[PDB]
C-alpha cells in the first residue's frame, strides 16, 4: 500500500517555563484501500484499514528551563517502521481527525 | 501505486444484466502520528499514537429488493467518510 | 501267623532241571513283592530273583539270567521258580523271602540275617 | 550251636503260654463295654465339657 | 459561513477555541454538522441541540473540563445520525434524559470517557440500525437490567469492550435484536447469568476474548454464528452441539475445544439460489461457498487427539477386564501370603511388594476406564479440568510410582534368586529379611521421588489425557523422563544377565539329562519374555519420542499402554505366586478356616 | 534233632491256633451293634508350638497334663508348658539322632535316646538350677526305639537288638533283660497297673512281658508287616497296635486274639503312633499321609480326622486326664487339639 | 500375685529362645552327610584320610560338613535309615569284583533310591578300590554279569591318559549299571553323582563339596519353581 516512512517536525512544550522547541523524526502516512458493501450481513468481514507503526525506539535531549529549573532530559519513543493493517485499538487512538502532530501551546507554528 | 479515488463501480453478483446496483469503493487518505501532550491531558486510557482515518461509503442510496427477496442498497452517491469498523 | 514254606529240592544231575515253589499264608499275597534268596555252604545269603505284585517286572542275577524263571499265582498264593541247566555252584539252601511292606518297591532287608519274613528253605544239591 | 537252645527256649515259652486261663470273649467284651459305659461321663473328648471348664478355652 | 467564536466550512462548525465556555445559541439552526473540540465547555446545558433541522452529525471531543451533560440535550432532530462523545476524562455523569427519540440515528459513540454508567438509550427509538460503541470507559462496573431496550426498532451492533465491567445483570439484552455483542478485554467480568439473552434475538456474533467468563448462557445462542473466545482460560466447558445449531466459526482458547466440532455433522446447508447462479480479494464476491463446514482455531495438536479416552470401543471393554483381572489376582495373592501362619521370608516379602505395585497399576487402569466411561462422547468438556486438575496428577503419580516399584521389586526378586543360587554354599553372605527390607525401603523412596518430581514442575502430567509424563519441553523434564526409561531398560538387562548366569551356574551335563536343562531354560524364558513384551513395545516408542523423534501418535499410544503395560501386572501374580506349592498349600489352609 | 524240634513247634502252634479258634464266639463288631456310634468328631487345633529346628520323633505328656517333652533329630530336648506355649527347658543332647523320649511319673527325670545306643536321663529339678545328666545307660547293641518310666528309679527300654531290658537307675545295670523277639522292637507301652508291658517288633508280632518274672506271657501274630506303635487300653485288659500294613488291631490279653481290626480301602499308608482316650472309646492313630484318624474303638468307624500337619505324624499322645491330644510331626510343629 | 511366676517363665523363655536362635545359625550352616557302604568298602580309609554311630567333621572352603557313619548297627536298615530323610546327600561307597558283592551293592542302592523317604535325597556314588579294579581287569567280570559282553564303552567317556581300554569299559559298565538303577526308577526329584576314587585321593572332599553345592542349587531352583 501507499504508506512509507517520512520526515515530520514535531514539537514539545514545557509547562513550567512556557516555551517550546522543535525536532524532526520519521513517521508514516498515506493510503490504504477500502470498499463499501451493498448487502447487509453481520458475519461479513468489513473492509477498512490504515497504515500504522510497527516498532519504536526512544531518544533524549536537554530542554532548558526557567529560574531554578533548567536543562532537563526529555524522552519519547520514535518510530522505525510502518505497516498497513487494522488500527490497533489497544495502543493507538483511531480518530476521525485530531489536533495535528505539530503544535506549541505557548506559540503558534 | 496510484490507487483509484473513492468512486462508484459495478456489481458483478447482485445486479441482473441491465439492472445495475452500483457499489462505492476507492482509496482515501489516512495517517498516524504521536499524541500531543495537550491531547494526552484529556485521555483516561493513554495512547501513544493517533490515527486519522477515512472510509469510502455511500452519501445516499436507494434500497431495492432483488433476486427473490435479497434487499440491497444502490449507491446513488459515494464519498469517503468516518470509518465505523476500522477498529481492531 | 505269617509263614512261608518251600517245596522241592534234592539232588539234581549237572545240567538237569528242577522246580521250587513257596506257599504263603497269613498275608495278602497280591499286595506284596517277593524274592528268592539262596545261601551256599560257607557263604552268605545271595539274592536270586524278584517278581512284583502284578508280575510285569522281573529281574535276576548275572549268574542266573536266562537259566531260572520266576512266576507267581495271586489266586493260589504261591511263589514259583523254574530251574534248568543247573550247575555245581547252584548248590545252596533256597529261601522264599517276602518284602517288608506292601505297596512299595523297596525290599531292603530280604537278604539280611535272621529275617522275619522268610521260610525255612529247602536244600538243592548238584 | 544256639539253634537247639533257641528251639528249647521256644517250646518252653509256648508250653507256659498255653497253660493259662483264657476267659471267654463275650465276658471280656462285656467288661470293656461296662468300663466304657461307667467312665463315659468323665471323658471330655467324648462329651464336650463347658467352655468355662475347658482349660484351653 | 462564519460564527462569532467558532470556525465553519460549508455550514459545518468547528468550535476549537478556549473562548467557548458555553454552547453558542447563536449558531445557525441550519448547521449541517457541529464539532465541539477542546471548547473548554464545562457543562452541556439542557436543550442545547434542540431544533437544529439540518444537523446530521454532532461531535463532542477533547473537552477535559466537561463535567455534566443535562437532559433534553440531543432533542429529536430528524437529520442527526452520528454522535461522538470522546476523550472526556472528567465527564462522569450524563443525564438519563439526555437522549430522546431520534428516528434516524445510525451511530453513537461515548468511548473514552469517565461516564460512571451506560447512556440511557431506552428513548432513542431509532428506525435505522444503530451501532453502539462504548469502549475504553474504565469506570463502568456493572450493567443494569434492560439496559439496551428501546434503542431502535431495527437490529443493533453492541460493542461494550475494553471496559471495567465486572458483572452482567439478568435480562441485560432482553427485548433487543442483537447482531454483534463484543465484550472483549473486560477482564473483571467473571460470569454470565443464564438469563443474559432471555427474551432476546441473537447475537449473531459473540466475542468474549480476554475475559474470565466461566460458561456461556444455556440458551439463546442458536442464532450465534461466529464465536470469539481467545485468551479465555476460564471457559473450560462449552454448550452441547445441539444448542450451537447455526455455528459457523469459533476462535477458542484451548486446542481440544476446537474439535467439539469434529466433523461435518451439521446436516443442513442453506444453498440460496442467488449463490447458485442468480483491491477486491474478499470471498470472490460470493456468499454461500462451502459455508456449511465449521471453522475453528487453534487446530488440535498432536498431543490432543480428541477421541474418547478410549478411542475405540474394543479398548474400552478390554481395559475393564484387564483392570479387574490385575486387581483381583494381586489382592488375593497379597492376602494369602500375608495371612499365612508360616514365617515370612525374603521371596514372600518381595512378592507382596510386587503385588502391591501391580495392584496400583490395576487401580490406575480402573481410574482411567472409569473416567473414560464418565466422559464418554463428551471428553472435550472435561479434558481441561481433568488434565490440569488434581485428578490427572494423582493418576500420573499412580502409574509412575507403581511402574517404578514393580520394576524395582522384580529386579530385587531376580537378584535374590541369583544370590541364593550362585552363593548357596557361602552361607556367611545369607540375605536376611532385614537386608531385603532396607532394599525395599530404598525402592519405595525411589518410586515416591520419581512420582513426585512431575508434580513439582519437573515434567507435568497434563500433556496427555491418560496422564503419562510426556513433558519434553524443558531440559530437566527430558533428563527426568529419560532416567526413568533408561533405568527401566537397565532393569530388564540386569534380569536377563542374572538369569543367564544362573543357567550357566546350574547346568551340569555330566549328571543332569538334557531335558532338565531345557526345562530350566524354558521356565526362565517365560519370565524374561513376559517382561520384554511388557517393556520393549512401550519403551521403544517412549525413548524415541523423548529424544524428540516421535514415531507414533498418542492415539495408538493409548492402545499400546492399555494392551502391553498391564502384562506384568496380570502375569506377575500368576507366574511368581499362584500355582506355587507354598501358595497352593496356603490357599487350601486358609480356605479350610473359611469353610 | 532240628527236624524233631521243628515238628514239635508246629504241633504246639497248631494246638494254639485250635484253642484260639475255639474261643472265637463273635467279632467285637457283632456284639457292639447295640451301641450307638460316636458320630462326627471335629477336633480343631488349639495351640501350635514352634522352635524345633528338625523333624520331631517323640513326645510324652507329663502326669500334670501340662508339661510336654519333645525330642527332635536336631539334638534338642525342649520341654513345653502346653497351657502357656512357653518353653520351660531346652536340653542340648550329646547325639543329634534321638528316637524316643519319656517323662518320669514323679516329674523329676526325663529320658531319651536313639542311634547312639545310650539312654540319656536328665534331672530337671537340680540344685544348680540347670539341666544335667543324672546317668547314662549302655549295653544295648542297637538303636533305642522306645523307653518308658516305671517309677522314679526304674526305666524300661526297647531297642533294635530284638530285646528289651529293665534298668535300675541307681546302679545303672540291667536288672533283667527280655528276649524272644526276632525283629527290631519299635514301640513300648506300660500297663496302667505298672505290672506288665506289651512290646511291638518288626516281625508282625506283639509280646506281653511281665516286669518282675522277666518272661513273656502272650504272643499276638494278627498283623502283616512291622509293628510301629502300641498302646494299652485304659483298663489294662487290652492293647492296640499299628503296623505298615495300614491296619490297626485291638488285642485282648484275656481272649488272646485280635478282637477288632480297623482298616479302610483308601488308606495305603502305615500307622506311626497310637493312643487311647481316657474312656477308651476313641482310638487315635497317626498315618504317613500327614494326618491322624480317630477310630471308634467299638464300632470301627472313622469318627474324624486331624489334618493340620504338613509332614509325617511321628508321635502322638493324650493326657492322663484326657483333656487334649498332642501330636508331633516331621515339620517340627507340635499340635494340640481340643 | 500370679505375675511373679509369669515373669520368671517369660525370662526363661527368652533365655532359651536366644540360645535356640544362636544354635539355629550353626545348624543351618552345616551340611549333613550319611556315609553308607559295605564293610569291605574303603569308607574306613575315606574317613581316616578326611557309641553305635561314628562322626567325622571337616570343612572345605570355609563351609561346615557333618558326615555320619553307622557302624554299631544290625544288618537290617529299613528303620533307622528313616532318620536320614533330611541329609544333603548320601555318600555311597562300592567296591570292585571275590563273589558278586556288586549285585548286593546294587540292590542296596536300589532300595535307598526307591524308598518313599530318601526319595528326595540325592546320592553321591563312590566307586572305590579303583587300583584293585585295574589290577584285576589287567590280569572275569562277564561271569558275574553276562551283559558285559554286549556292552561297549560310552562315546562320552573321558578316561585318564594311558588307561587300558578294557579297564575303562569295566569302569563305565559298573557306573552305567548304577546309573540305570538311578534313571530307570525314580524321577527328577533327585540325582546320582558317580565318581571314581581310591583310598589315596584328596579330591574326595572337593568332589563332595561340588556335589553338595549342585544339590543345594537344584533345591533352590525347585523352591523358586524354576525346576
Ligand atoms: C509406561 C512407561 N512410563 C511412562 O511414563 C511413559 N509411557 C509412555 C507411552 C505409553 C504408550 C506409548 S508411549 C510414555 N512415557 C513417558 C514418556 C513419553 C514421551 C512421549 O513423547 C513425548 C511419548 O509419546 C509417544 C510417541 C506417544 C510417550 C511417552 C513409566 C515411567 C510410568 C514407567
Ligand atoms: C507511551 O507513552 C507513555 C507516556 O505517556 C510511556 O510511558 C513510559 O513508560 C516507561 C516504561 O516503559 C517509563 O519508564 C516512563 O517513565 C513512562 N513515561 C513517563 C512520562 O512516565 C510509554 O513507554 C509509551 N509507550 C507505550 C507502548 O506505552
Ligand atoms: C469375567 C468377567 C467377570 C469380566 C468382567 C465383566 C466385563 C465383561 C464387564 C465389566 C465392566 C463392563 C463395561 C462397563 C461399562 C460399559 C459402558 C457401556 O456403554 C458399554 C459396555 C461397557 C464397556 C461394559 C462392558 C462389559 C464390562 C467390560
Ligand atoms: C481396590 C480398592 C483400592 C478399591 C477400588 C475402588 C474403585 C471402585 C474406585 C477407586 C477410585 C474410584 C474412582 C475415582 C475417581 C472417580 C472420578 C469421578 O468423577 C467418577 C468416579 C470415579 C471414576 C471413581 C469410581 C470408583 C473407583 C474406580
Ligand atoms: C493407594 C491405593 C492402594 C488405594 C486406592 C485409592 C485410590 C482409588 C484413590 C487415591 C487417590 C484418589 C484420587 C485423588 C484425587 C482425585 C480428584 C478428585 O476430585 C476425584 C477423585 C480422584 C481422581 C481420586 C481417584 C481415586 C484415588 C486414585
Ligand atoms: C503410597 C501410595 C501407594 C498410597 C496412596 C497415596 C496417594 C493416593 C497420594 C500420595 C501423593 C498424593 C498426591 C500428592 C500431591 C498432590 C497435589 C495436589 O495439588 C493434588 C493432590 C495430589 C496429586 C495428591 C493426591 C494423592 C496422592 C497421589
Ligand atoms: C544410567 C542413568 C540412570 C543415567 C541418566 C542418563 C540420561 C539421563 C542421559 C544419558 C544420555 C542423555 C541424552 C543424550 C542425548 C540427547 C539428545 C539431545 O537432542 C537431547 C538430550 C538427550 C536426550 C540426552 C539427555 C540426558 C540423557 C538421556
Ligand atoms: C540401558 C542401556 C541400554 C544403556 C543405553 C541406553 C540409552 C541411555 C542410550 C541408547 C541409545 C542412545 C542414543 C543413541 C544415539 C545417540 C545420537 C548421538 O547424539 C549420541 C547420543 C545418542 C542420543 C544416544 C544417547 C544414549 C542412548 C539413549
Ligand atoms: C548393578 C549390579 C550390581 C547389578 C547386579 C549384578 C548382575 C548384573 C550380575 C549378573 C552377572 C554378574 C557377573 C557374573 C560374573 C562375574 C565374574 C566374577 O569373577 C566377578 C563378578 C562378576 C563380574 C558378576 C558381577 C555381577 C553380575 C554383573
Ligand atoms: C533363560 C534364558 C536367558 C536362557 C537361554 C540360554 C542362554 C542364557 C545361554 C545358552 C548358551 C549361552 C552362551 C554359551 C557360552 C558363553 C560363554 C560365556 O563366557 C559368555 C556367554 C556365552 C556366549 C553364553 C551366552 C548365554 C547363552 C546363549
Ligand atoms: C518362553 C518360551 C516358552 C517362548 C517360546 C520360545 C522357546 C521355544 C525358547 C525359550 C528359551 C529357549 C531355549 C533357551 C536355551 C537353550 C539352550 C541351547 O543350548 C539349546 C536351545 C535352548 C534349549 C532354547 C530352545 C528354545 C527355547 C525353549
Ligand atoms: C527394548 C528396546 C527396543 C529399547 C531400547 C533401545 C533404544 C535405546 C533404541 C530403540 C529405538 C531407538 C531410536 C529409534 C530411532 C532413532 C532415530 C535416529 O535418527 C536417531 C536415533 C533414534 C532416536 C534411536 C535411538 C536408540 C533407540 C531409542
Ligand atoms: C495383553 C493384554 C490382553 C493384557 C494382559 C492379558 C493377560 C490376561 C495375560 C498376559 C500374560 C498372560 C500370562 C502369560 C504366561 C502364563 C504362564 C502360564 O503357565 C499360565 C498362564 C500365564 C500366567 C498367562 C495368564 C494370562 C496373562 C496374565
Ligand atoms: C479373574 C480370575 C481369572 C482371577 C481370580 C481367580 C484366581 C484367584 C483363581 C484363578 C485360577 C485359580 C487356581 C486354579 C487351580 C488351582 C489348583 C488347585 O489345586 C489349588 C487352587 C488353584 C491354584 C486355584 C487358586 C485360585 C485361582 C488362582
Ligand atoms: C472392590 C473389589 C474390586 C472390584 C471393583 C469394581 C468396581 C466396579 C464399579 C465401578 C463403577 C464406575 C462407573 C463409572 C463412574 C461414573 O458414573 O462416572
Ligand atoms: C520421597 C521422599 C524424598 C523427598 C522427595 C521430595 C523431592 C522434592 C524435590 C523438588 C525439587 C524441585 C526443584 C524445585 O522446584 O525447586
Ligand atoms: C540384551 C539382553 C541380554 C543382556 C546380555 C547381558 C550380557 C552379560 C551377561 C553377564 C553374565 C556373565 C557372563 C560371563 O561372565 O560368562
Ligand atoms: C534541525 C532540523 O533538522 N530542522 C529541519 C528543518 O530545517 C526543516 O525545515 C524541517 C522540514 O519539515 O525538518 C526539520
Ligand atoms: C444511479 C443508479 O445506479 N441507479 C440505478 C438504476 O440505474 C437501476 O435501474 C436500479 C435497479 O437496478 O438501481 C439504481
Ligand atoms: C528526511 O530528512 C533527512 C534530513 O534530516 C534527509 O537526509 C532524508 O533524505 C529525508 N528523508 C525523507 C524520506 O524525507
Ligand atoms: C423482557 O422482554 C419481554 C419482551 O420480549 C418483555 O415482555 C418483558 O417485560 C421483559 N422483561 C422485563 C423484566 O422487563
Amino acid at each position: 500500500n501507499s504508506c512509507e516512512l517520512t520526515n515530520i517536525t514535531i514539537a514539545i512544550e514545557k509547562e513550567e517555563c512556557r516555551f517550546c522547541i522543535s525536532i524532526n523524526t520519521t513517521w508514516c502516512a498515506g493510503y490504504c484501500y477500502t470498499r463499501d458493501l451493498v448487502y447487509k450481513d453481520p458475519a461479513r468481514p468489513k473492509i477498512q484499514k490504515t497504515c500504522t507503526f510497527k516498532e519504536l525506539v526512544y531518544e533524549t535531549v536537554r530542554v532548558p528551563g526557567c529560574a531554578h529549573h533548567a536543562d532537563s532530559l526529555y524522552t519519547y519513543p520514535v518510530a522505525t517502521q510502518c505497516h498497513c493493517g487494522k488500527c490497533d485499538s489497544d495502543s493507538t487512538d483511531c480518530t476521525v481527525r485530531g489536533l495535528g502532530p505539530s503544535y506549541c501551546s505557548f506559540g503558534e507554528m | 501505486q496510484d490507487c483509484p479515488e473513492c468512486t462508484l463501480q459495478e456489481n458483478p453478483l447482485f445486479s441482473q444484466p441491465g439492472a445495475p446496483i452500483l457499489q462505492c469503493m476507492g482509496c482515501c487518505f489516512s495517517r498516524a502520528y504521536p499524541t500531543p501532550l495537550r491531547s494526552k491531558k484529556t485521555m483516561l486510557v493513554q495512547k501513544n499514537v493517533t490515527s486519522e482515518s477515512t472510509c469510502c461509503v455511500a452519501k445516499s442510496y436507494n434500497r431495492v429488493t432483488v433476486m427473490g427477496g435479497f434487499k440491497v442498497e444502490n449507491h446513488t452517491a459515494c464519498h469517503c467518510s468516518t470509518c465505523y469498523y476500522h477498529k481492531s | 501267623q505269617v509263614q512261608l514254606q518251600e517245596s522241592g529240592g534234592g539232588l539234581v544231575q549237572p545240567g538237569g532241571s528242577l522246580r521250587l515253589s513257596c506257599a504263603a499264608s497269613g498275608f495278602t499275597f497280591s499286595n506284596y513283592k517277593m524274592n528268592w534268596v539262596r545261601q551256599a555252604p560257607g557263604k552268605g545269603l545271595e539274592w536270586v530273583s524278584d517278581i512284583s505284585q502284578s508280575g510285569a517286572s522281573i529281574s535276576y542275577t548275572g549268574s542266573v539270567k536266562g537259566r531260572f524263571t520266576i512266576s507267581r499265582d495271586n489266586a493260589k498264593n504261591t511263589l514259583y521258580l523254574q530251574m534248568n541247566s543247573l550247575k555245581p555252584e547252584d548248590t545252596a539252601v533256597y529261601y522264599c523271602a517276602r518284602c517288608p511292606a506292601p505297596f512299595t518297591r523297596d525290599c531292603f532287608d530280604v537278604t539280611s540275617t535272621t529275617y522275619a519274613y522268610r521260610g525255612q528253605g529247602t536244600q538243592v544239591t548238584v | 550251636t544256639a539253634s537247639i537252645a533257641q528251639a528249647r527256649k521256644l517250646v518252653e515259652q509256648l508250653k507256659m503260654e498255653a497253660n493259662i486261663d483264657r476267659i471267654k470273649v463275650s465276658k471280656a467284651a462285656a467288661d470293656l463295654m461296662a468300663y466304657c459305659e461307667a467312665h463315659a461321663k468323665e471323658d471330655p473328648l467324648l462329651t464336650p465339657v463347658p467352655a468355662s471348664e475347658n482349660p484351653f478355652r | 459561513c462564519h460564527h462569532r467564536i467558532c470556525h465553519c466550512s460549508n455550514r459545518v462548525f468547528l468550535c476549537q477555541e478556549s473562548k467557548v465556555t458555553e454552547i453558542p445559541s447563536d449558531l445557525p439552526r441550519n448547521a449541517i454538522e457541529l464539532r465541539f473540540v477542546l471548547t473548554k465547555l464545562r457543562v452541556i446545558q439542557k436543550g442545547a441541540f434542540s431544533g437544529f433541522g439540518d444537523l446530521e452529525k454532532i461531535e463532542i471531543s477533547q473537552n477535559d473540563v466537561l463535567e455534566v451533560i443535562e437532559a433534553d440535550v440531543f432533542s429529536n432532530l430528524p437529520k442527526l445520525h452520528e454522535i461522538r462523545i470522546e476523550k472526556a476524562n472528567n465527564l462522569l455523569y450524563i443525564n438519563p434524559e439526555a437522549f430522546q427519540n431520534l428516528p434516524n440515528l445510525q451511530y453513537l459513540l461515548i468511548s473514552n470517557t469517565g461516564i460512571k454508567h451506560l447512556p440511557d438509550v431506552h428513548k432513542i427509538h431509532s428506525l435505522q440500525k444503530v451501532l453502539l460503541d462504548i469502549q475504553d470507559n474504565i469506570n463502568i462496573h456493572t450493567i443494569e437490567r434492560n439496559s439496551f431496550v428501546g434503542l431502535s426498532f431495527e437490529s443493533v451492533i453492541l460493542w461494550l469492550n475494553k471496559n471495567g465491567i465486572q458483572e452482567i445483570h439478568n435480562c441485560a439484552f432482553n427485548g433487543t435484536q442483537l447482531d454483534e455483542l463484543n465484550l472483549s478485554d473486560n477482564n473483571n467480568l467473571e460470569e454470565l447469568p443464564n438469563d443474559v439473552f432471555h427474551g432476546a434475538s441473537g447475537p449473531v456474533i459473540l466475542d468474549i476474548s480476554r475475559t474470565r467468563i466461566h460458561s456461556l448462557p444455556s440458551y439463546g445462542l442458536e442464532n450465534l454464528k461466529k464465536l470469539r473466545a481467545r485468551s479465555t482460560y476460564n471457559l473450560k466447558k462449552l454448550p452441547t452441539l445441539e444448542k450451537l445449531v447455526a455455528l459457523m466459526e469459533a476462535s477458542l482458547t484451548y486446542p481440544i475445544h476446537c474439535c467439539a466440532f469434529a466433523n461435518w455433522r451439521r446436516q443442513i446447508s442453506e444453498l440460496h439460489p442467488i449463490c447458485n447462479k442468480s483491491t477486491y480479494t474478499e470471498f470472490d464476491y460470493d456468499l454461500c461457498n462451502e459455508v456449511v463446514d465449521v471453522t475453528c482455531s487453534p487446530k488440535p495438536d498432536a498431543f490432543n487427539p480428541c477421541e474418547d479416552i478410549m478411542g475405540y470401543n474394543i479398548l474400552r471393554v478390554l481395559i475393564w477386564f484387564i483392570s479387574i483381572l490385575a486387581i483381583t489376582g494381586n489382592i488375593i495373592v497379597l492376602v494369602i501370603l500375608t495371612t499365612s501362619q508360616y514365617k515370612l521370608t525374603v521371596p514372600r516379602f518381595l512378592m507382596c511388594n510386587l503385588a502391591f505395585a501391580d495392584l496400583c497399576i490395576g487401580i490406575y487402569l480402573l481410574l482411567i476406564a472409569s473416567v473414560d466411561i464418565h466422559t464418554k462422547s463428551q471428553y472435550h468438556n472435561y479434558a481441561i479440568d481433568w488434565q490440569t486438575g488434581a485428578g490427572c496428577d494423582a493418576a500420573g503419580f499412580f502409574t509412575v510410582f507403581a511402574s517404578e516399584l514393580s520394576v524395582y521389586t522384580l529386579t530385587a526378586i531376580t537378584l535374590e534368586r541369583w544370590h541364593t543360587i550362585t552363593h548357596a554354599m557361602q552361607l556367611d553372605c545369607k540375605v536376611q529379611l532385614r537386608h531385603a527390607a532396607s532394599v525395599m525401603v530404598m525402592g519405595w523412596i525411589f518410586a515416591f521421588a520419581a512420582a513426585l518430581f512431575p508434580i513439582f514442575g519437573i515434567s507435568s502430567y497434563m500433556k496427555v489425557s491418560i496422564c503419562l509424563p510426556m513433558d519434553i519441553d524443558s531440559p530437566l523434564s527430558q533428563l527426568y523422563v529419560m532416567s526413568l526409561l533408561v533405568l527401566n531398560v537397565l532393569a530388564f538387562v540386569v534380569i536377563c544377565g542374572c538369569y543367564i548366569h544362573i543357567y550357566l551356574t546350574v547346568r551340569n551335563p555330566n549328571i543332569v539329562s538334557s531335558s532338565s536343562d531345557t526345562r530350566i531354560a524354558k521356565r526362565m524364558a517365560m519370565l524374561i519374555f513376559t517382561d520384554f513384551l511388557c517393556m520393549a513395545p512401550i519403551s521403544f516408542f517412549a525413548i524415541s519420542a523423548s529424544l524428540k523423534v516421535p514415531l507414533i501418535t498418542v492415539s495408538k499410544a493409548k492402545i499400546l499402554l492399555v494392551l502391553f503395560h498391564p502384562i506384568n501386572s496380570c502375569a506377575n501374580p500368576f507366574l511368581y505366586a499362584i500355582f506355587t506349592k507354598n501358595f497352593r498349600r496356603d490357599f487350601f489352609i486358609l480356605l479350610s478356616k473359611c469353610g | 534233632e532240628l527236624d524233631q524240634l521243628r515238628q514239635e513247634a508246629e504241633q504246639l502252634k497248631n494246638q494254639i491256633r485250635d484253642a484260639r479258634k475255639a474261643c472265637a464266639d463273635a467279632t467285637l463288631s457283632q456284639i457292639t451293634n447295640n451301641i450307638d456310634p460316636v458320630g462326627r468328631i471335629q477336633m480343631r487345633t488349639r495351640r501350635t508350638l514352634r522352635g524345633h529346628l528338625a523333624k520331631i520323633y517323640a513326645m510324652h505328656w507329663g502326669t500334670d497334663s501340662r508339661l510336654l517333652v519333645s525330642a527332635s533329630q536336631d539334638g534338642k530336648l525342649i520341654i513345653w508348658d502346653s497351657y502357656t506355649t512357653n518353653k520351660v527347658h531346652a536340653i542340648p543332647l550329646r547325639s543329634s539322632w534321638v528316637m524316643t523320649c519319656a517323662y518320669a511319673p514323679s516329674g523329676n527325670y526325663v529320658a531319651c535316646g536313639g542311634l547312639d545306643n545310650i539312654c540319656s536321663i536328665y534331672n530337671l529339678k537340680t540344685r544348680e538350677g540347670n539341666v544335667r545328666v543324672s546317668r547314662e545307660l549302655a549295653g544295648h547293641t542297637g538303636y533305642l526305639s522306645c523307653c518308658r518310666f516305671l517309677d522314679d528309679n526304674q526305666i524300661v527300654t526297647s531297642s533294635g537288638d530284638t530285646t528289651c531290658a529293665l534298668w535300675d537307675i541307681e546302679t545303672g545295670q540291667q536288672t533283667t533283660t527280655f528276649t524272644g523277639h526276632t525283629g527290631d522292637v519299635m514301640s513300648l507301652s506300660l500297663a496302667p497297673d505298672t505290672r506288665l508291658f506289651v512290646s511291638g517288633a518288626c516281625d508282625a508280632s506283639a509280646k506281653l512281658w511281665d516286669v518282675r518274672e522277666g518272661m513273656c506271657r502272650q504272643t499276638f501274630t494278627g498283623h502283616e508287616s512291622d509293628i510301629n506303635a502300641i498302646c494299652f487300653f485304659p483298663n489294662g485288659n487290652a492293647f492296640a497296635t499299628g503296623s505298615d500294613d495300614a491296619t490297626c488291631r485291638l488285642f485282648d490279653l484275656r481272649a488272646d486274639q485280635e478282637l477288632m481290626t480297623y482298616s479302610h480301602d483308601n488308606i495305603i499308608c502305615g500307622i506311626t503312633s497310637v493312643s487311647f482316650s481316657k474312656s477308651g472309646r476313641l482310638l487315635l492313630a497317626g498315618y504317613d499321609d500327614f494326618n491322624c484318624n480317630v477310630w471308634d474303638a467299638l464300632k470301627a468307624d472313622r469318627a474324624g480326622v486331624l489334618a493340620g500337619h504338613d509332614n509325617r505324624v511321628s508321635c502322638l499322645g493324650v493326657t492322663d486326664d484326657g483333656m487334649a491330644v498332642a501330636t508331633g510331626s516331621w515339620d517340627s510343629f507340635l499340635k494340640i487339639w481340643n | 500375685d500370679q505375675r511373679n511366676e509369669e515373669k520368671a517363665q517369660r525370662e526363661a523363655n527368652k533365655k532359651i529362645e536366644k540360645q535356640l536362635q544362636k544354635d539355629k545359625q550353626v545348624y543351618r550352616a552345616t551340611h549333613r552327610l550319611l556315609l553308607l557302604g559295605a564293610g569291605e568298602s574303603g569308607k574306613s580309609t575315606i574317613v581316616k584320610q578326611m557309641t553305635g554311630i561314628f562322626e567325622t567333621k571337616f570343612q572345605v572352603d570355609k563351609v561346615n560338613f557333618h558326615m555320619f557313619d553307622v557302624g554299631g548297627q544290625r544288618d537290617e536298615r529299613r528303620k533307622w535309615i528313616q532318620c536320614f530323610n533330611d541329609v544333603t546327600a548320601i555318600i555311597f561307597v562300592v567296591a570292585s569284583s571275590q563273589t558278586n558283592r556288586l549285585q548286593e551293592a546294587l540292590n542296596l542302592f536300589k532300595s535307598i533310591w526307591n524308598n518313599r523317604w530318601l526319595r528326595t535325597i540325592s546320592v553321591i556314588l563312590f566307586l572305590n578300590k579303583q587300583d584293585l579294579l585295574a589290577e584285576k581287569v589287567l590280569a572275569k567280570i562277564e561271569d558275574y554279569f553276562p551283559e558285559f559282553a554286549r556292552y561297549t564303552t560310552p562315546e562320552d567317556a573321558t578316561p585318564e591318559p594311558g588307561e587300558d581300554p578294557r579297564v575303562t569299559r569295566a569302569k563305565y559298565f559298573i557306573r552305567d549299571e548304577f546309573l540305570r538303577i538311578s534313571t530307570a526308577s525314580g524321577d527328577g526329584r533327585h540325582y546320582c553323582y558317580p565318581h571314581f576314587t581310591c583310598a589315596v585321593d584328596t579330591e574326595n572332599i572337593r568332589r563332595v563339596f561340588n556335589d553338595c553345592r549342585d544339590i543345594i542349587q537344584r533345591m533352590h531352583l525347585r523352591q523358586y519353581e524354576l525346576l
